[PDB]
DNA sequence: AGCAGAT
DNA sequence: ATCTGCTTTGGGTGGGTGGGTGGGTTGAGGCAATT
């Protein structure tokens, strides 16, 4: 009963929208523009499927770009420690699976088995990638379908499957050069390509 | 916490997209 | 009156007068009443239309010489709730009674059907509750369950003994035949007559055999929690169910959860734990049908005798060939050429073996080479939903042997064996490859032989065999630089080469150009679609009616009816070219060749001359017509000529269009 | 051949 | 107290509806990931 009263008192407030934005990641200082994006990502969007089984995405992907030592990682750290389901990784993932799934087979007879990656483990959560601009070519290509169709299709020797990857990506990247150059456009300062750049809701 | 999207929200979402260009 | 021949009533059947349900069902009078009620249900049940469902299902059963009567659980639950409860809790005895009654109903229509098949097996279709292989517990033992998984291992079909007869080693007397339980062996310890502790020899003058097979079900990767190991169970498929399921396929198994004693399990665990298996009662192919889960029956691409007396009214109408094209992915605004190509590929041409010496492909391949946000992957997903057998592969998630076939060393026999890949799973189907341009070159070159010869040849580890891959390929690609450059030729805008390009019957180039009127219509349609698909926007009947009303707005033909129609056309209709204007086709082919002599243009070979005829046959098939008409050939010529012209550069496109206006 | 069981 | 009867070593003159957390272990060949 007490918590409900608190909830009602929250909605009745007229500054409520501003208060929530100012209450995200209080550790960081003076980045209200970013905080609004993170809050909107947590709430997400409505997930819809058409009358013929075509699925429309409802997850918000955010990319953050900045010079070294600008609290980029501090934003990812807050999200993983706060969001219900989340996974903190890096573009240069150590595991064999990487951001997507991979097939690994035990010694001799053992048939092939699927080893989950970052995007699979964060199902229905938020996947935070610390250095997007350093991803591997296999994952760079494989991220195309995961971000839009929300699946990972693998067809290897003896094993074929479609793996759910219904996750929202919150990435952090460094400029192609040492520092963000104000003269060039966002396209020039980033090593990403047009198909990926169109898959991010906010920058 | 509203169940109907008003144009004021559409305008707000438009602003965020512009700042990302 | 003989007490054993008296019967109770239904309400008198609901109140139980035994200590267990099995003992209640097994009683003579109760069994008689249950059999009578099941016969009444089979004879009298009527759907909304008012015509008997199971009379027609029995007539078709006899037509096909089959020995399986498919019964819907929901129908039984609505007509007789107590019988559904009994079947759910005590499936063995109830299924025995229901098989006897089903044979009696079938013999009603075909008086001498006992001479074709001795017994009829009742198959349960839609059990309301679905479990996983992790959720199975002791409470589910000896009760009907429905589970899903991936068939990871299969055995050959062995003839099993339906009745076993034993003879005493010492006395020599032969004991009467006893029913064999597939779950565990039957043994006799105390002889009725000899009363000898010694074993009795297994021998029999005459026996009847039944097919037997075992499969290892494994949790599907989609359902297993991410990163955890998958559970598995073993399923026993008795006669008429053998070979229905194949390795690497998803399935929905309805059966009986049974347990038996295993000495080795007790020895390894140290506790008296039993071994559990599932006795399959029906199988439903769940592969490539994740978007058809809202559908009744064990097959969702099959037809009644009334649904194909109307697939033949829909098809005499005059514009079916274009209401079919409209009904392709209606949630996508435009792209009429893409939808036409997809429909042609779905219906496909007719394969032909001339004199038994010449083999000609009879399936159509499509390539979508467009700009980023132009609804290509959505079209591929729709084609996956609609096709009878489809497999989806992505650029770098596929390997050379993942497609086609691979060679492994069997863990059991430790001998080399052959596994089927994507193209084998797509036999008589569609293989949808997304991100086609990002594939590895080695993986991309693997499908060359399968795309034309419809076969895979493997020479590895002492195996020299040729398979069958009668599959069509619909591939989506992204031009070099991420955006099509209309000023350059097609060859410069893609990295593919002549041999691979020449195998694609239809090339559809998609461009995203900012036209304010075009942007206006597309945005309006997209926003209206998002409004339509919003989740918030009898109970089952009302839900179906509202879904039908929502669907009617954008698709002239229902999607399920369309799936059944496509399957029927691909199965039963083989159009043949009899009357055709040879000069027209020859003259268009020569024109195409001469105009394609230009450097960098889309390749033209005899393959495309044959593609014209394939597309004409597909159009004839769309109408369920047994002969290819002149209009179909004209439409196919138009399709090919347009697809050729669109790929040209801006500078020469106007001249090419003017030159080819005769045929379009 | 040593040990496990039925008359 | 006597008579009747099964099974080893370990190995293919028991097997693959017993498996490889019950031991029999190098050699070759195919596949994914790593390059
Ligand atoms: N605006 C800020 N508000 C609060 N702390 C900040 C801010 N900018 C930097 N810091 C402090 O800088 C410290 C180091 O920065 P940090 O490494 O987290 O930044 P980064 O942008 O993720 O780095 P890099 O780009 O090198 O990965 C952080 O612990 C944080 O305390
Ligand atoms: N002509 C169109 N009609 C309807 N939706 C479209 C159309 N073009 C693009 N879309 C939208 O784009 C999204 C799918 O993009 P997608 O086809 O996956 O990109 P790609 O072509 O790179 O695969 C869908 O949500 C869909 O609604
Ligand atoms: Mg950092
Ligand atoms: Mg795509
Ligand atoms: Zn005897």
């Amino acid at each position: 009963s007490d918590e409900i009263n608190e909830l009602k008192e929250m909605v009745k407030d007229e500054h409520i929208y501003d208060k929530l934005v100012r209450s995200i990641a209080p550790a960081v200082f003076g980045h209200e523009a970013v905080k609004k994006g993170i809050l909107l990502q947590m709430l997400g969007g409505v997930h819809k499927s058409t009358v013929e089984g075509i699925k429309l995405r409802g997850d918000i992907n955010i990319c953050v770009v900045g010079d070294p030592s600008t609290s980029k990682s501090q934003f990812l750290k807050y999200v993983v420690g706060f969001a219900p389901r989340s996974v903190y990784t890096s573009g240069k993932a150590s595991s064999a699976a990487g951001l997507t799934a991979a097939v690994v087979r035990d010694e001799e007879g053992g048939d092939y088995t699927i080893e989950a990656g970052a995007l699979m483990l964060a199902d229905n959560g938020i996947c935070c990638i610390d250095e997007f601009d350093k991803m591997d070519i296999s994952d760079q290509v494989a991220i195309h379908e995961a971000m839009e169709q929300q699946t990972i299709s693998i067809a290897k020797a003896g094993i074929h499957a479609t793996l759910n990857a219904r996750t929202s990506i919150l990435a952090a990247a460094n400029p192609v050069g040492g520092r963000y150059n104000r003269k060039l456009s966002l396209r020039g300062n980033l090593n990403m390509t047009a198909p990926i750049m169109s898959r991010f809701d906010l920058f | 916490c509203v169940d109907e999207i008003t144009p004021s929200f559409i305008a707000e979402a438009y602003d965020l997209l512009r700042q990302s260009i | 009156i003989d007490p054993l021949r008296e019967e109770l009533t239904l309400e008198s059947l609901s109140n139980v007068k035994a200590n267990s349900y099995s003992e209640w069902i097994t009683q003579p009078n109760v069994s008689r009443t249950i059999a009578r009620e099941l016969k009444s249900f089979l004879l009298e049940y009527t759907d909304e239309t008012g015509r008997s469902v199971y009379g027609a299902r029995i007539r078709t059963l006899g037509e096909m010489n089959s020995e399986s009567l498919e019964v819907n659980y929901r129908h039984l639950a609505e007509s007789k709730a107590i019988l559904a409860l009994f079947l759910a809790k005590c499936p063995e005895e109830m299924l025995k009674i229901f098989d006897l009654v089903a044979m009696e109903a079938t013999e009603l229509h075909y008086p001498d059907y006992a001479r074709i098949h001795s017994e009829i097996h009742v198959r349960i279709s839609d059990f309301p509750t679905i479990y996983s292989l992790r959720e199975l517990r002791e409470s589910n033992l000896s009760s009907l369950v429905r589970v899903t998984g991936v068939v990871t291992r299969r055995t050959g079909v062995f003839p099993q003994l339906k009745y076993v007869k034993f003879n005493c080693l010492k006395c020599g007397s032969i004991l009467g035949p006893f029913f064999q339980d597939s779950n565990e062996e039957i043994r006799i310890s105390f002889c009725t007559n000899c009363k000898s502790k010694g074993p009795f020899r297994v021998n029999g003058e005459k026996t009847v055999y039944r097919n037997y097979q075992r499969v290892t079900l494994q949790e599907a990767p989609g359902t297993v929690p991410p990163g955890r190991l998958p559970r598995h169970r073993e399923v026993i498929l008795l006669a008429d169910l053998v070979d229905v399921s194949k390795p690497g396929e998803e399935v929905e198994v309805t059966g009986i959860y049974k347990n038996n004693y295993d000495g080795n399990l007790n020895a390894k665990n140290g506790f008296p734990v039993f071994a559990t298996i599932i006795e399959a009662n029906s199988i439903k192919r769940r592969e490539g049908n994740t978007a058809n889960e809202g559908e009744e029956g064990l097959d969702v691409f099959s037809w009644t005798e009334e649904e194909e007396r109307e697939f033949r009214k829909i098809s005499r109408d005059r514009g079916i060939i274009d209401k079919i094209i409209s009904s392709m992915a209606p949630s996508i605004y435009g792209h009429r050429d893409i939808k036409t190509a997809v429909a042609c590929s779905l219906f496909g041409g007719v394969p032909k073996n001339v004199n038994g010496k010449h083999s000609i492909r009879g399936d159509i391949n499509v390539l979508l080479l467009g700009d980023p946000g132009t609804a290509k992957s959505q079209i591929l997903k729709y084609v996956e939903k609609t096709a009878h057998r489809a497999v989806f592969a992505t650029g770098q998630g596929a390997s050379a042997v993942g497609l086609t076939a691979s060679v492994r060393k069997d863990p059991i026999t430790k001998e080399w064996t052959l596994e089927g890949g994507a193209l084998v799973l797509a036999d008589k189907g569609v293989c949808l490859i997304d991100e086609f341009d990002k594939m590895n070159d080695q993986d991309r070159t693997s499908i060359h032989e399968a795309m034309e010869q419809q076969s895979i040849s493997i020479s590895k580890a002492g195996i020299v065999t040729t398979l069958q891959a009668r599959c069509s390929i619909i591939a989506a690609a992204n031009p070099n630089g991420g955006r099509y450059n209309s000023t350059l030729p097609l060859a410069q805008n893609v990295s593919l080469t002549e041999p691979i390009l020449s195998r694609f019957d239809i090339l559809c180039v998609v461009r995203d150009l900012v036209d304010e009127e075009a942007d206006e219509r597309l945005a309006t349609f997209v926003v209206d679609s998002h409004v339509r698909s919003h989740p918030e926007n009898n109970a089952r009947q009302r839900r179906l009616q509202r879904q039908r009303k929502k669907e009617e707005e954008i698709s002239p033909i229902p999607q399920e009816l369309l799936m059944k129609y496509i399957h029927y056309a691909r199965t039963k209709i083989y159009p043949k070219l009899h009357q055709m204007d040879m000069d027209k086709v020859s003259r268009v082919y020569a024109d195409l060749r001469r105009e394609s002599i230009s450097t960098g243009s889309f390749p033209i070979t005899v393959r495309h001359l044959e593609s014209i005829l394939r597309i004409a046959e597909s159009f004839a098939k769309m109408r369920l017509s047994e002969f290819v008409s002149s209009y179909d050939l004209d439409r196919a010529i138009k399709v090919v000529v347009d697809s050729f012209v669109d790929a040209q550069k801006v500078s020469v496109r106007r001249q090419l269009r003017r030159s080819f206006a005769i045929y379009t």
